[PDB]
């Protein structure tokens, strides 16, 4: 679909296991959100 | 001082279309000076109304010196911390942050609060692959980053 990246820009859902564009960072299976891409609070 | 940026990637996720997700095309627009491009579901998600082909998202993509910018805004509201779970092992690297009027775009309560996706593809000047690490010393020289270790 992009030129410009491979599949090793992909991540891995932790919940459902799908693989996922670098963007969006939810899963676009289950919606599950990425880990550790946002900032974490304190 | 041989790595470039090839692209930067901004997304802002909405879910459905209508009046949010049209205002987050005009964020981007405002915040690019560029069209961005709807994106469509992949996937019906009935727990959470996504409907399979429905115009859900909005992304661009900007090169050259609108990039650089446009990341060092995203990076200054990061306070040039990312972790190392950011960067890809393909020496490209994204992030996330939770409010997008802290690039400096002004809150209007009839707009909202949106999410921002930054993904950084990274090139050099010139095929040699720059791994995960080359990256990483990258984001830390240029920007004086700091990179946390891997949650
Ligand atoms: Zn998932
Ligand atoms: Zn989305």
């Amino acid at each position: 679909e992009d030129p410009e990246i491979s599949l090793a820009d992909y991540w891995k859902c932790t919940s459902c296991n799908e693989m996922n564009p670098p963007l969006p960072s939810h899963c676009n299976r289950c919606w599950a959100l990425r880990e550790n891409w946002l900032p974490e609070d304190k | 001082r041989e790595l470039r940026i090839r692209k930067l990637c901004l997304n802002i996720c909405v879910g459905e279309s209508g009046d949010r997700l049209t205002r987050a095309a005009k964020v981007l627009e405002q915040l690019t000076g560029q069209t961005p491009v709807f994106s469509k579901a992949r996937y019906t998600v009935r727990s959470f109304g996504i409907r399979r082909n429905e115009k859900i998202a909005v992304h661009c993509t900007v090169r050259g010196a609108k990039a650089e910018e446009i990341l060092e805004k995203g990076l200054k509201v990061r306070e040039y911390e990312l972790r190392k779970n950011n960067f890809s092992d393909t020496g490209n690297f994204g992030f996330g942050i939770q409010e997008h009027i802290d690039l400096g775009i002004k809150y209007d309560p009839s707009i909202g609060i949106y999410g921002l996706d930054f993904y950084v593809v990274l090139g050099r000047p010139g095929k040699h692959r720059i791994s995960k690490e080359e990256a990483m010393r990258w984001f830390q020289q240029k920007y004086d980053g700091i990179i946390l270790p891997g949650k």
